[PDB]
């Protein structure tokens, strides 16, 4: 590891620095996160594939069609990138690794980005993508953490899928598919078609197991939030912070772990 | 036929709007978006007295009756058809005051 | 009793709004706006003659015809247990108090 002791060390520190730092008000905290990464524009490429996911679900509010530029703006400017219908969505193809495959799932545009069942299956995509881009980091221990990560979002999206889309009526081969190297593979969760029974099944990925645990709110929820529990803790992963790595992308992780409880928290 | 509050707290009305169709009672289509809070709530009442009284959407709501600006809507208890409504509480706990059918059911 | 029933219908109508800042975090908004998986607002009402007076019946969402559902959100079956069950509370409010109204 010395080639951070090489080159590369201030910045790495600077990151290290502004993730220790952090423990309406999510959109605030979001802001705050986005100009600190500005003003720091390895663990480059991360926070790049973090920032590429974010932008990848304003990409999917910007796709479909509603004041869609101000609640644009009322997103992060990491999330909602400055760079960036099928136009829309061909342009946000651009310098958005992460689009073009939501586009690719949604062949009718907006239609088939609607935000009932459709945008869960383009954001799938568009997360898919974002995965691929973080893989384009040849690999390391970040990466390890970030396929944990995505097989935990496929599970849950497999579940979600078991759940309540059978009657949105997305193919079982094609949710699966929508369900996205880990995340690509979830055959274990998408055997069973009963929603009772593939929760138990999506349950049985390590990603979720020994997370979820009761799992009263979690894999019972649809959507993408079967692996809450997961998410915190791979969170708690980036608390042990080991250095001379790629952590950029914990870093913001943490601060949008740090933005969500506190809008959580809300009043008192 | 359906129900169009076109202004309130939203967080619920969002929640209750649609999910599959019915167009929201038209309140996107036609009429105005559930979400209040950017400008005065008597205009709430004018399209209720408008739009809700085009036999359109039964009814309507507003919360709390405190920053409602409900009492325009006063007179509109005769009539409860067009015009019926209660405030909950939406984050903002319902306060007694005149409103669109508060005082006559209070009453 | 639809009163009494009233202010504790948005008690329960707020834990579905936290389960989905605790699941899906910030809504779908503008058009969208998520947070819906049942009760689409389309009623059905009728004046119905009763004692000699004409009574409308103003049955609201989620008690009124032409009701859709669109599968389940993160926190969509929440939405239907909690801000689903508000209409159907509020379809008899609006229906009582037309009823009580006019008998009055």
């Amino acid at each position: 590891a010395m080639t951070f002791n090489i080159h590369g060390g201030y910045l790495e520190a600077i990151v290290r620095g502004y993730r220790a730092g952090l423990l309406t008000i999510v959109e605030k905290c979001t802001l705050k996160l986005v100009d600190e990464y500005k003003h720091m524009l390895p663990l480059s490429t991360f926070l790049e594939y973090i920032t590429y996911g974010h932008m990848i679900d304003n990409v999917v509010l910007i796709v479909t069609g509603r004041d869609v530029q101000e609640l644009l703006e009322k997103c992060h400017p990491l999330g909602m990138f400055d760079s960036i219908m099928r136009e829309l969505y061909r342009l946000v193809l651009v310098d958005t690794p992460l689009a073009p495959y939501f586009s690719e799932c949604i062949t009718s545009e907006d239609l088939d980005d609607m935000n009932i069942e459709i945008m869960r299956n383009t954001l799938y995509k568009a997360y898919l993508e974002d995965f691929y881009k973080f893989c384009q980091k040849l690999g390391g221990a970040t990466a390890e953490i970030m396929s944990d990560l995505l097989a935990f979002e496929a599970d849950r999206r497999a579940v979600n899928i078991t759940i309540n889309s059978i009657g949105t009526e997305l193919t079982r081969d094609d949710r699966r598919k929508l369900y996205s190297l880990y995340p690509y593979g979830h055959e274990e969760l998408a055997v069973c078609e009963d929603i009772d029974q593939v929760r138990g099944v999506m349950e049985k990925y390590p990603p979720y197991q020994s997370i979820f645990s009761k799992l009263s709110y979690g894999e019972s929820q649809m959507l993408d939030k079967a692996f809450y529990e997961e998410e915190v803790k791979r969170l708690c992963l980036a608390f042990e912070q080991q250095f001379h790595y790629g952590v950029f992308f914990a870093y913001m992780r943490l601060r949008e772990q740090e933005i969500r409880n506190l809008m959580w928290i809300s009043e008192c | 036929s359906a129900l169009i509050a076109m202004i309130a707290d939203e967080d619920t009305v969002t929640g209750f709007l649609l999910a599959g169709v019915g167009n929201v009672d038209l309140r996107r289509k036609t009429n105005y978006l559930i979400v209040d809070s950017k400008t005065t709530v008597k205009a709430i009442e004018d399209a209720f007295k408008e739009f809700t009284t085009k036999e359109d959407i039964a009814i309507v709501l507003i919360s709390q009756y405190v920053a409602n600006m409900i009492r325009f809507l006063v007179d509109s208890y005769n009539k409860p058809i067009p015009a019926i409504l209660e405030i909950p509480s939406k984050d903002h706990p319902y306060d007694p005051a005149h409103d669109s059918v508060l005082s006559r059911v209070k009453n | 009793t639809t009163k009494e029933s009233m202010g504790e219908v948005m008690k329960d109508s707020s834990f579905a709004l936290i389960e989905a800042k605790y699941v899906a975090g910030e809504n779908i908004k503008h058009i969208v706006l998520e947070n819906v998986q049942n009760a689409s607002i389309k009623v059905r009402s009728r004046q119905e003659n009763i004692a000699g007076v004409k009574i409308p019946k103003f049955e609201y969402f989620t008690d009124g015809e032409t009701k859709n559902d669109l599968t389940g959100l993160a926190r969509g079956g929440q939405q239907v247990q909690q801000c689903r069950a508000a209409y159907v509370k509020a379809i008899e409010l609006l229906v009582e108090l037309a009823s009580l109204q006019t008998s009055f």
